[PDB]
RNA sequence: CGGCCAACUACGUGCCAGCAGCCGCGGUAAUACGUAGGGUCCGAGCGUUGUCCGGAAUUACUGGGCGUAAAGAGCUCGUAGGUGGUUUGUCGCGUUGUUCGUGAAAACUCACAGCUUAACUGUGGGCGUGCGGGCGAUACGGGCAGACUAGAGUACUGCAG
RNA sequence: AGUAACUGACGCUGAGGAGCGAAAGCGUGGGGAGCGAACAGGAUUAGAUACCCUGGUAGUCCACGCCGUAAACGGUGGGUACUAGGUGUGGGUUUCCUUCCUUGGGAUCCGUGCCGUAGCUAACGCAUUAAGUACCCCGCCUGGGGAGUACGGCCGCAAGG
């Protein structure tokens, strides 16, 4: 069965990187939509909006590509996952490509980024990397 | 993978049960 | 398996409400009635391994429909216990 | 900036293609319909691609550039040749020599060869030595001047090649890659878009399609050595 | 000035009907040692010749290395065939710290203070190519900036900032 | 003092005598044996043996694998366990922030000071990755009380074997 | 497969455990045409405990039970989601060429082959039926022999596992 939703967005994404798609859909829910808010802020995805699906609501994400067809994606990897969970206090936050790449970390504060739980002094559960 | 190991193998086997059969007598006396 | 007046009286007779198939009380009552048919058709035809596999599928859903409608709700699980006759 | 208008290559048959079950999905792109199970290839991005490629054309000969013309299926052989030699350009036609381009400095031997002969044509040498050996060697002045027709005048090399039928002649846009040379193309519903830089959609089985696309460059090539 | 590191030199051997037919294949890398390195696999019969081949190779690709004043600008890791490479960038003064096959890449691309470490197929072909491939990896700071469509600064850490400053002033 | 691995010649011997961590060297012309010149590395030390860690990503949490290299149970059902779709409210168990107590000294690390320097000694911080008490947050996991139908199952109508 | 009437997460995996599990073999009772281990001759051969020929007993068959192994192989554990296409073939629903006769063609769901991208792999190759991209659970591997053997134990009438 379907074990982990955040995964499976991320493998979407990945797959249609790789294969040049300009636009995912998948299932919404909060949690998706937030790290898909992230995601866009942070400059790695074009635009996302939710329509209506036949029984829920739909995710589309559409893929951001340069002039000369590069990806702005260069991966995706989940860090906590179901089984073993991954927490890092607020010290101890975790760099992704030396810091190019982006950490998103849920703290109670909301989703934030690396840099931004640093800043405010706040620890989480480390959902993924993004560089 | 090569039928060399096979080969060996089933030799251990068959000179293992061989062995079986030229004592079943006398496992069966001392057991 | 059952003819289509069998699952009709019976679906009328555990159902919850007079359309309602689905139910765990419907389900468990139609798998018990088909088990007891499996169990009879075995006793004849002790070699019948293929139809004991299914029978031993039947069996299982049934426990795990029990169990749901255990932990939803013990009384339920009670009356229906007593009511067809199962040991647990 | 479109000499041929969109009734002149519709006519040759350009939105033409190939069957459906030869089709390249990386064309999906510029596929319109497909009608009696073959393609129908959109003109809209023919002419908003050809425009492009008449200007690249422009200016890279307007700059001290060179083309050089490709076609080796026999439905485009006579028509990419008589362009050629109308604008003064080099060509092949017969048969592409696998490694023309990155070969070069070996290949070039063969034209000074050719024009070593020529000479010995011109001073008369054909009975100083035996009857078998000038036979061959007028069978050997024939197979290279039937080979290298529009190869007399690579001097350096192509700064951008056209070509028919990409799939034909793989080995050409594979040495062009090799080498960097941007390449133009004019690529049917069952070619790849990811090796040409410069796409023309169209057809080339056609004889008249293929010879109106090298009409467009030809007037496009001659127009730039206009403006040198 | 182009420097030069011939890495190793193998002879192999095919088989005919009079004997064994032995030649020399060397793998050279060349670079300038200010960001740009070239790897190179040439083979002949003499190793003189074999190496010469092996340069002009190496000279034919070049490749530049993204650099940030004396290191890489990220750790990065790289496979090629079954040959891993990790490459860890390293505070200055740190010098080379690579085998030979990564050592020589490294020395020759410019690259002065690295922490290098190979995972898997001692090969040096194989560990050259990995080590190349985890070269190729790298992400200069402002391609990512241009990637993401953000200033340098919302992207890269402050202390990359200043190592450039720092780098750019000498 | 062949290569790893800084540092080579001569004489004697010849499958011997011997050397050797591995690869392997001794068959009258050995840079591998023995001895002398020369050299290199260390130096009141220098080598050998024994034991532990590293190299070893070679038990792989960081950080490995299972078509053919070692590695998918002959196949299912199912117990304990592990794990779990969308959504509302609540708890604050996990998680996270802060604060207080504790985490002896010594040791380690940073700075300073005293032995003529150093080893060594002292002083002041840090460390003591933890646990206990109070207070704050509720994104995620979990609990509790609900809701939904895309998973799962039932019903009905047909169908092939 | 269609309708989607019903229930409303009731799902997945599964240590141990239970069941099924080719052939040969074992027990009791029948049957026994053909084939046929063993065993007899004949031939070939230097020798034939074989290949070939002529015979031929267990067995092969049936009833009821044991055994529990196989190159029990796709040498590929199960569930789920995503990632170019082309072309055969099996089962079912449907729109349009419509003769509606016709693999007419399309669309769709479920199987089963071939070829082929991206990607993966040491290579061979795999490639929407993954050996690709990921998540959950289980089994297993840690140089080759000794050895799947000895010892002990459990199961089995025994063979043996």
């Amino acid at each position: 069965t379907m074990t982990d939703p955040i995964a499976d967005f991320l493998t979407r994404l990945r797959n249609a990187n790789s294969a040049y798609h300009d636009e995912v859909t998948l299932p919404h829910s909060k949690l998706k939509a937030n790290i898909a808010e992230i995601l866009k802020r942070e400059g790695y995805i074009s635009d996302y909006r939710t329509e209506d699906a036949r029984v829920g609501k739909s995710l589309v994400v559409q893929l951001k590509y340069g002039p000369s067809r590069e990806r702005s994606i260069a991966g995706l990897r989940r860090v906590s996952k179901p089984g073993l969970r991954v927490y890092a206090k607020s010290t101890n936050l975790p760099r992704v490509l030396g810091g190019l790449g982006v950490a998103i970390i849920s703290t109670s504060s909301g989703l934030l980024t690396d840099r931004q739980a640093a800043r405010q002094g706040v620890g989480g559960e480390v959902l993924a990397y993004v560089w | 993978g090569s039928v060399i190991k096979k080969r060996r193998k089933r030799m251990s086997k068959k000179k293992h049960r061989k062995l079986l059969r030229r004592t079943r007598v006398q496992r069966r006396k001392l057991g | 398996a059952l003819t289509a007046e069998q699952k009709k009286e019976i679906l009328g007779q555990y159902g919850l409400h007079d359309t309602d198939t689905g139910s765990p009380e419907a389900q468990v009552a139609l798998l018990t009635k088909r088990i007891q048919d499996l169990t009879e058709h075995l006793k004849v035809h002790k070699h019948d391994h293929h139809s004991r596999r299914g029978l031993l599928l039947l069996v299982g859903r049934r426990r795990r429909l029990l169990k749901y409608v255990a932990q939803v709700d013990v009384a339920r699980y009670r009356s229906l216990i007593e009511r067809l006759g199962l040991r647990r | 900036m479109a000499v041929v208008t969109m009734k002149q290559l519709l006519d040759s048959g350009a939105h033409f293609g190939h069957q459906t079950r030869r089709w390249n999905p990386k064309m999906k792109r510029f596929i319109f319909t497909d009608r009696n199970g073959i393609y129908i290839i959109d003109l809209q991005q023919t002419l908003t691609y050809i425009d492009k490629a008449y200007e690249f054309v422009k200016e890279t000969v307007a700059h001290g550039g060179t083309v050089l013309f490709v076609g080796t299926k026999k439905q485009a052989q006579e028509s990419i040749a008589e362009e050629a030699t109308r604008v003064g350009m080099p060509y092949v036609n017969q048969r592409w020599l696998g490694g023309m381009l990155t070969n070069f400095s070996t290949v070039h031997k063969r034209l000074q060869r050719l024009k070593e002969l020529e000479a010995m044509e011109q001073t008369g040498g054909f009975e100083g030595r035996t009857k078998k050996e000038i036979l061959m060697l007028t069978r050997e002045k024939n197979k290279l001047e039937r080979s290298l027709g529009g190869i007399r005048d690579m001097q350096k090399v192509p700064s951008a090649v056209w070509v028919v039928d990409t799939n034909k002649e793989h080995i050409a846009v594979g040495e062009a890659r090799k080498l960097g040379i941007p390449v133009i193309a004019i690529l049917d519903t069952n070619c790849d878009p990811d090796v040409v830089d410069y796409p023309i959609p169209g057809n080339d089985d056609a004889i008249r399609s293929a010879a109106l696309l090298t009409k467009v460059i030809a007037s496009a090539v001659a127009e730039g050595l206009q403006a040198r | 000035n182009y420097i030069e590191r011939v890495v190793s030199i193998n002879r192999v051997s095919k088989v005919v009907k009079g004997g064994r037919r032995f030649s020399f294949t060397a793998l050279v890398i060349v670079g300038d040692g200010k960001g740009m390195v070239g790897v190179g696999y040439g083979k002949a019969k003499e190793v003189p010749a074999a190496i010469a081949k092996g340069v002009e190779e190496a000279r034919k690709n070049f490749f530049r290395v993204p650099l940030i004043g004396s290191t890489i600008t990220h750790p990065v890791q790289g496979e090629a065939a079954a040959g891993v490479v990790m490459l860890r960038p390293a505070s200055p003064g740190t010098g080379v710290i690579a085998g030979g096959a990564a050592r020589a890449v490294l020395e020759c691309a410019g690259v002065h203070d690295i922490l290098a470490k190979s995972l898997g197929s001692d090969n040096a072909i194989n560990v050259v190519h990995a080590t190349v491939a985890a070269l190729k990896l790298l992400q200069r700071p402002e391609e990512v900036a241009a990637r993401r469509g953000l200033p340098i600064e919302d992207v890269a850490p402050a202390g990359m900032l200043k190592a450039r400053r720092e780098s750019e002033a000498l």
